């Protein structure tokens, strides 16, 4: 009876983990008056890395999600073009917290999204969404 | 510190005070090598091989010496076997008919940690050797705690020694420390597992 | 084998073999045979006081008493005469035929023996294709419960004779599968005009309400049959498909769960392949 | 197991490494004079249809040989006596396919050189010679009477068809 | 056991065996083979005789030693066994079915996959051949005690197999094989008529031979008084055979002699048909013993039951038991005689339910209540998967 | 159509970047070598699982570790008649685990089958490959489902007609 | 040039001082050397001991010494007695997989990294007649999975799983003189922490010492390469790859690098020290008479690269690190590739080292 206790759970180890959100005014400003890719640009500033708060990441996943839900199939490529590395990066993140809620055809225009950020970033943009300790 | 010993015939703990060995707190294990051995064919049946106890009894103890090991955590090794089959492996047998053993490699060697399983009586070997040191002296205890080693051809099962100190550490919290999770960070074990 | 022979082999073959030895003049060997028919149905074949000259057939039925409503006992009269014996204990109907006492003609006999499950059913549907017949409406309907948990029903009415099947799918696999089966029965018309027209419902009974069974697992098929069925000319190959409906549609249910698994294997074996040419 | 002689007397005496063997015959050779009514000869053809089947066969004495001998010899007879109406022309293939030179130990053609000794000197030679010879022709006589139906012209069908049969699968010739 | 008896099929290399729990006989003893030609194009088949010409169909034989070799077509074959020839609701009888010794505990899984996905059985088990042939000689007047501890000689298809068994387990590693069967007596027979008997139509060569095993064969104490007898006797002995030439339609007319007791005899003697194996079926049986645990030795000799219709020959089992005896007392003569245990009890158990040893084990076991409690039911299936049907608990 | 390229494109590129493993030893325990993704007790060593999805119902769930990947698939399952075939055919599949290898015994909750594969996978076939077949599978499951349920109608039809023709 | 050597992986390699010999791994608890004949290759010895898969290999070159550690928690040194290969048991004290091993440049001592959460240091007693170890613990959380020696033969870069880079003193007093100053710090007693990388990114699979040891470089589970210099205040440079992650890593002169790993394939890295930048200028495997008559196509693993598998360990075979002209690289595939750095310089016209 004694073995029901995880003696793990306290373990001189354990490994432990060493121990923001983009603004909203700015986005709807930029998306409101038909400027696509600098709703992108300004969505993808300040991601909350670090924030025990999940409340304050999917108020950032949603704001992004809401500039690639809008944007028009044939217009992807450029805005995808016009970040650098770290964005790209940023952005195939915000790409896979788009996958977790398909709501409407949302789904349809992820993926066109994913495919130009793996056009822009290779799949080593995606390894560094596997490998990120910290997450949006 | 205190010898675990443990072949084919029987398996003793030997506490042994700085050059002498004391036969009061001696102890024996009333469960071995050959009932491991003989469980093996018992859990083999279950999965439809049927090896007769004595014809085949040397080609079961082969089975058990390659490929049994000592299952840390019983429920989690239970989950790997029944969700995957990557415990699964094949062993040739004298004829050259391929047989395939998952959950019983595990499940075997358990007899010595839960002798219920092949109807014995007592507590076993975790239990057993838990109490062999909380009935010597207050003082020589910790001493015995770290100089724990492993003897005889029962003892190799790869995994044994981490599920002795888990078992040592689920003991000794509960029956020493009364669920203090915050003081067991103190208690310090480390049985050895000699590679002569 | 796409629809269920109607005679049962063992009491065919059983009783041929008995024929041939006593026309070969062999000294009869005793013969004690218990075995079953599709729902419920029990028989028996063994020679009355040791008897080895004397051969019976009997069978067993938990529903007889209601089929005996409805003139079995009269119809089994006029099929088999003198065959017809007291019913042995433990059954409702036994025919028992004499070794040293048989037609010179052994055929029809054996047909009909191999036919004893099927004649004990046929009275209830020659009773209402009767009333159909005569214009007899407003009669009571058949209620039989031909297995524990399924009943059949049947009902005249001015133009059309129906008949209702209340079934059980055991399986949650099988209702679906069932469905797809009802379905195309539904809209068998579109291939035989003339043919019965089959309704379907699930769960519920038709609203034609008492005490019939209702549960994810029943189905209710009716069968509405026409004068060119239950006529005079028609009637006995009517009765031969009907009385198989329940167990055909049980049967075909199970055949295209055998003919999936050919399939998976088919595709198994193929992935087993491709994942084998990954190896180096 | 196959069927094995018993006339072999510890004092019985030896050709080679084969059973100089009583038999009472109407030839000539050196094979002993015998009292008792059954001579090897008798075994060989009493035995033959049990043991023509066997495929191996335990040498256990010297007695055994000669046995093997008759054995095979018998199987000789039948290959000439099958293809021959009336017990005349048959008793007269016998003769001739009696005196034919068979094989005998030691040489190219003889099977089972490996089993049998071969003769130490022209004496033994002649002797053995003479021996088989001997047995070639009371052998192929008496099996003579058993082929032929008593309603003759008849080579019973009883006999002629283990023909193709061979005893250890080895053929004399 | 409720109102309905189980259904018992034993599904052979060469026949199966079909009927129903309580019966003595088999209903049904047909051939284990499926004649075959979108849509419901796979119902197009046929099983047993009718599949054997039959112009326009091939047919197939799923079993091969045993072994169920072909899925889709043992599925198939069950298929008309339960609904053309049974006649069973499926899905209200509980099924025995049975498999060679050695069948793996994955082709266990498979045949359930198929009673429980396909057919709906209620409840499964798969008895040991061997294990149901020792069960059947409980039959015997020479048995009192009733045990599953024996050597089973079975004479099946195509060998004949000396399968030791203890308190109800097959010892697998002790099995051993003879490449002789009644296939071979049949084409030994064919040999030496073929070779005497004229007129045989080349045609029908084999049928003839059939005809004369089946007919006019046993075992012999000894080749040459056998032979005098024939020899001397012919009137006594020799016998007629008439057949029908199938095209010309003209019967022929044959003797029956020498081989009415040469057939059987390449049992112990395989040298006289086989010319790569040689040691005697008594040699066989006594070598399985030998290797066997020691302790169990003296039970095995004591019940040796035959199971098969090549083991039926008049006189078989006196002839085994004589051999078997002579080797095992030779073998204690040089083992006094060299420096004296107990002599061997040697018992070969004959009776009359022997050709279907196997089926009618079954069909007693499957007739008791105890058989409905070792039974895996559809509810354990579902609730604990395939895998319990890889151990099957003797019981009886 | 429309969308399925683009959804097996990306699950493509996920499971590349995945199936990136190596041999372990446990830190955990003394001589064993366990898939760290499934027993996960060194968090350390778990990569960050993600999803693809198609819409609503179609998705893979990816969970890497340094050691082996999970990756879990929902099937798509249109009808009541497709939802039973599907089960029935995962079914099939997963009592046969001991022989795809890579195959879990069952599915990860929330998914109709689930494949575990891991560095002994990754060292003895060509990891590309087993990309390869994944996406194959999927492709592939479909398009038997979908088979098996023309082949139910194709037999139900000439059930009926021959029973009812009879009459 | 890629020779099989077989099918399953190799675990790790090692080379003889003159390159006349490889010690491989193939899979399993045992060694094996090899030797070239003409142009073949040939097993010339196999060193049976181990109890469990052995994961590291090396060959000290002066003393002909090769160390071996294996995950059944032994490690061995082998000296060649005659022409055979004997064992000599090191107690590691560990409980867990030894995962690493690297002689010292010295070769007094010897480091392996292990699943106990720690770098045991071994050196040798000319006393009682056997091999000792301090091991090196704090601040290590995870599993040691890289090592390499820095040339004064003290401090020690290792790379681990709880995501870091690390340098270490592993000054053992009993063996060697107190080292020199370094840029890493002036002060180094044992176990001492050198430097750590911040930033937690990535399962560091491998570390590399540049030849003068002022900038260490490694690479890690999320497809970056990245090098620190000393000499620069120990800032770090990065780059983050568009393709999968890199497992081995070397300096082939003092401002480039050649790393390998799941891609199956080679690739070149040069650092800018003035701009302070690591800057990607590689792939290393793209598909005289003899050599234009055998690469002309004919008339008729789907994989562009000569490793068909991941590409797990690289070495240099000679110029040593300063300015190497030949490096060799094995893999999971069972392969073994040697590169001629100037081969590639030919071949590939874009090419710039440094």
């Amino acid at each position: 009876r004694f073995r029901k206790v995880d003696v793990g759970e306290y373990d001189e180890n354990k490994f432990v983990d060493e121990e923001a959100g983009p603004d909203e005014g700015e986005v709807d400003s930029c998306l409101r008056q038909g400027n696509m890719t600098a709703a992108l640009q300004a969505a993808l500033k300040n991601p909350p890395i670090n924030t025990k708060s999940q409340a304050v990441k999917d108020r950032a996943g949603s704001i992004v999600l809401k500039v690639l839900i809008s944007f028009k199939a044939n217009d992807i490529e450029k805005a995808v073009q016009s970040l650098d590395k770290n964005g790209v990066d940023l952005l195939m993140k915000y790409i896979y917290k788009g996958f977790e809620s398909p709501s409407d055809n949302s789904s349809a225009v992820l993926l066109q999204w994913h495919e130009k950020a793996l056009a822009a970033g290779g799949v080593g943009s995606i390894v560094r969404v596997l490998t990120a300790r910290k997450t949006v | 510190g205190v010898v675990v010993d443990s072949g084919d015939g029987v398996t003793h703990i030997c506490p042994v005070y700085e050059g002498f060995s004391l036969p009061h707190l001696t102890r024996r294990l009333d469960i071995a090598g050959r009932d491991i051995t003989r469980y093996l064919i018992k859990l083999l049946l279950l999965r439809g091989y049927a090896f007769n106890h004595s014809a085949d009894f040397e080609t079961v103890r082969m089975i058990k010496e390659k490929l049994c090991y000592v299952g840390y955590n019983i429920e989690q090794e239970q989950k790997l076997a029944l969700e995957t089959t990557v415990l699964v492996e094949s062993y040739t047998l004298p004829d050259g008919r391929i047989i395939k053993v998952g959950g019983e490699r595990f499940e075997a060697p358990e007899a010595l940690f839960q002798p219920h399983l092949i109807n014995v009586e007592g507590v076993g070997v975790a239990e057993l050797l838990f109490n062999t040191i909380q009935a010597a002296d207050i003082d020589t205890r910790s001493e015995f705690y770290k100089h724990i080693v492993l003897s005889g051809g029962s003892t190799m099962y790869p995994g044994l020694p981490s599920r002795l100190e888990r078992e040592l550490k689920q003991l000794y919290l509960e029956r020493v420390l009364k669920g203090d999770v915050e003081k067991l960070s103190k208690f310090k074990i480390r049985i050895e597992d000699p590679p002569r | 084998m796409i629809l269920l022979e109607v005679n049962n082999r063992i009491i065919e073959e059983t009783l041929a073999l008995k024929f041939e030895n006593a026309a070969a003049g062999n000294k009869p060997e005793a013969v004690e045979v218990t075995f079953a028919d599709f729902d419920g149905v029990l028989y028996h074949i063994s020679n009355p006081n040791g008897d080895k000259t004397k051969v019976m057939v009997s069978i067993s039925l938990k529903f007889y008493k209601e089929l005996q409503a409805h003139g079995a006992d009269e119809l089994l009269k006029r099929v088999y005469g003198s065959y017809l014996v007291n019913p042995e204990s433990g059954y409702n109907v036994s025919l028992l035929y004499d070794l040293e006492n048989l037609p010179a003609s052994k055929d029809s006999i054996v047909h009909q023996a191999g036919m004893l499950k099927r004649n004990c059913f046929a009275s209830v549907f020659e009773k209402y294709f009767q009333f159909q017949e005569e214009g007899k409406e407003g009669e009571n309907r058949a209620v039989i419960h031909y297995r524990d948990d399924e009943t059949m029903y049947v009902e005249s009415k001015k133009d059309r004779v129906t008949v209702v099947f209340s079934t059980v799918f055991k399986d949650d696999d099988d209702v679906v599968i069932g469905k797809v089966f009802m379905q195309e029965f539904k809209e068998g018309r579109r291939a035989s005009h003339t043919a019965p027209q089959v309704l379907f419902s699930h769960r519920e009974p038709p609203l034609e309400d008492t005490d019939a069974a209702v549960g994810d697992n029943i189905g209710y098929i009716t069968f509405v049959l026409f004068p060119r069925h239950t006529n005079a000319s028609a009637r006995d190959n009517t009765i031969n498909l009907i009385h198989t409906f329940r167990d055909y549609l049980h049967y075909h249910i199970k055949c295209s769960k055998a003919y999936i698994h050919t399939r998976m294997r088919a595709k198994t074996s193929d992935f087993l392949k491709v994942l084998n040419r990954a190896r180096p | 197991p196959a069927y094995h002689s018993s006339l072999m007397d510890p004092d019985t005496k030896l050709i080679g490494n084969m059973a100089l063997l009583p038999i009472r015959s109407q030839f000539k050779g050196p094979a002993p004079r015998e009292t008792k009514d059954t001579d090897i000869v008798d075994e060989a053809i009493y035995y033959f249809k049990a043991n023509v089947f066997f495929k191996n066969y335990e040498i256990k004495n010297e007695a055994d040989r000669t046995l093997i001998y008759i054995t095979l010899y018998i199987s000789e007879c039948l290959k000439k006596l099958q293809k021959c109406n009336s017990k005349s022309q048959g008793e007269k293939e016998m003769y001739t396919l009696g005196i034919t030179n068979f094989p005998i130990p030691g040489e190219p053609g003889f099977p089972l050189n490996a089993i049998y000794a071969k003769p130490a000197n022209k004496q033994e030679d002649e002797v053995m010679r003479a021996y088989l010879q001997q047995l070639r022709q009371e052998t192929g006589l008496r099996l003579c009477e058993k082929v032929f139906d008593p309603q003759n012209d008849k080579p019973s069908k009883w006999w002629t068809c283990f023909v193709k049969r061979q005893f250890m699968n080895k053929s004399l010739s | 056991a409720g109102r309905l008896p189980a259904c018992v099929v034993d599904c052979g290399t060469g026949y199966t065996k079909l009927g129903y729990a309580g019966n003595t006989e088999p209903q049904f003893i047909i051939p284990s083979c499926i004649a075959i030609k979108k849509g419901v194009d796979d119902l197009d088949f046929f099983i047993g005789d009718e599949a054997i010409e039959k112009p326009t169909y091939a047919t197939k034989w799923p079993i091969r030693h045993g072994i169920v070799e072909d899925w889709d077509l043992m599925e198939r074959f069950m298929e008309q066994v339960i609904f053309k020839y049974l006649r069973a609701e499926p899905e209200d009888h509980y099924f025995l079915l049975t498999e060679p010794p050695l069948n793996t505990p994955e082709n266990r899984e498979y045949t359930a996959e198929i009673m429980f996905e396909s057919f709906n059985v209620p409840g499964l088990y798969i008895a040991v051949q061997a294990v149901l042939a020792l069960a059947a000689s409980w039959t015997s007047r020479q048995v009192g005690e009733r045990t599953l501890t024996g050597t089973v000689i079975d004479s099946g298809d195509g060998v004949t197999h000396v399968i030791p068994v203890a308190e109800g387990y097959v010892i697998g590693s002790c099995i051993k094989h003879i490449p002789i069967a009644g296939r071979d007596i049949t084409y030994f027979i064919q040999q030496l008529l073929r070779d005497r008997e004229v007129g045989i139509p080349p045609e029908q060569s084999l049928e003839t031979a059939k005809a004369v095993k089946e007919r006019y064969s046993y075992v012999c104490p000894d080749l040459v008084k056998e032979f005098n007898k024939y020899d001397t006797d012919g009137s006594k002995w020799i016998k007629q055979y008439t057949g029908i030439n199938a095209i010309s339609k003209k019967e022929f007319s044959i003797d029956v002699g020498y081989e009415r007791f040469l057939g059987p005899e390449i049992f112990f003697h395989p040298e006289f048909a086989n010319p790569d194996f040689t040691q005697p079926i008594s040699e066989v049986v006594d070598e399985v013993i030998q290797n066997c645990p020691i302790d169990v030795r003296r039970p095995l000799y004591k019940n040796i039951v035959l199971s098969g219709g090549s083991t039926m020959f008049r006189d078989f089992g006196r002839r085994l038991q004589r051999d078997l005896k002579r080797t095992v007392d030779a073998r204690l003569k040089l083992s006094e005689e060299l420096s004296k245990p107990k002599p061997i009890d040697v018992q070969v158990i004959t009776h009359h339910m022997q050709r279907y040893a196997v089926w009618f084990g079954g069909s007693m076991l499957a007739s008791t209540p105890e058989f409905y409690q070792v039974c895996h039911t559809k509810k354990d299936y579902e609730e604990i998967g395939p895998s319990i049907c890889r151990h099957n608990p003797v019981f009886g | 159509t429309a969308t399925l390229r683009p959804y097996l494109s990306a699950v493509r590129a996920t499971l590349q970047a995945a199936l990136c493993l190596e041999n372990f030893s446990s830190q955990v325990v003394e001589r064993h070598n366990k898939p760290e993704v499934e027993v996960r007790s060194s968090k350390e060593l778990l990569l960050q699982p993600v999803t693809i999805s198609r819409n609503e119902k179609e998705k893979v769930l990816i969970e890497g570790s340094i050691n082996s990947v999970r990756v879990s698939i929902a099937v798509k399952q249109a009808d009541e008649i497709e939802k039973i075939l599907c089960h029935k055919f995962m079914r099939f599949m997963m009592m046969r685990a001991e022989n795809f290898f890579i195959l879990r015994r069952k599915p990860v909750e929330g998914y109709d089958i689930s494949f575990l594969i891991t560095n002994f996978h990754t060292e003895q076939m060509y990891k590309h490959k087993l990309v390869d077949f994944v996406i194959h599978f999927m492709e592939e499951i479909d398009k038997e489902i979908s088979e098996m349920k023309l082949s139910v109608n194709a037999r139900a039809r000439i059930v009926a007609e021959e029973f009812l023709k009879n009459f | 040039a890629y020779h099989s050597f077989l099918v399953e992986p190799i675990s790790c390699h090692a080379w003889n001082k003159d390159r006349t010999q490889i010690a491989i791994c193939p899979n399993n608890h045992e060694v094996h050397i090899y030797e070239k004949s003409g142009n073949k290759w040939v097993q010339v010895h196999e060193l049976k001991e181990h109890n469990g898969q052995v994961t590291g290999i090396d060959w000290a070159p002066d003393s002909n010494r090769i160390v071996t550690c294996g995950t059944d928690r032994n490690a061995y040194v082998w000296t060649l007695k005659g022409r055979t290969w004997k064992p000599t048991l090191v107690i590691l004290r560990i409980n867990r997989a030894a995962r690493c091993v690297r002689w010292a440049p010295n070769e007094k001592k010897f480091a392996v990294g292990s699943g106990s959460r720690v770098i045991s240091i071994c050196y040798f007693e000319q006393e009682n007649d056997w091999w000792v170890c301090k091991h090196i613990k704090k601040p290590i959380r995870s599993t040691v999975l890289s090592l390499d020696w820095h040339p004064n033969s003290v401090l020690l870069a290792a790379g681990s799983c709880d995501f870091k880079c690390r340098i270490f003193s592993a000054y053992i007093k009993e063996v060697e003189e107190r080292p020199a100053p370094t840029p890493w710090g002036s002060k180094m007693p044992f176990g001492e922490l050198m430097f750590e990388s911040s930033s937690s990114c990535g399962w560091v699979h491998g570390v590399c010492f540049s030849a003068n040891g002022s900038r260490v470089a490694w690479v890690s589970h999320d497809s970056t390469v990245c090098l620190a210099d000393a000499d620069k205040k120990m800032a770090v440079a990065t780059l983050a790859s568009e393709t999968l992650p890199l497992l081995a890593v070397t300096f082939i002169t003092e401002s480039s690098l050649v790393a390998a790993g799941h891609d199956c394939f080679p690739v070149l890295f040069t650092y800018d020290s003035a701009a302070g930048k690591l800057s990607f200028g590689g792939r290393l495997d793209v598909p005289t008479a003899r050599e234009r008559f055998q690469n002309l196509d004919k008339k008729a693993a789907g994989l562009d690269s000569l490793h068909k598998n991941s590409v797990s360990q690289i070495s240099v075979l000679s110029g040593g690190k300063a300015k190497c002209s030949q490096f060799c690289t094995t893999g999971m595939d069972g392969g073994m590739s040697i590169w001629d750095v100037r081969s590639l310089e030919s071949a590939l016209k874009d090419l710039k080292i440094v």
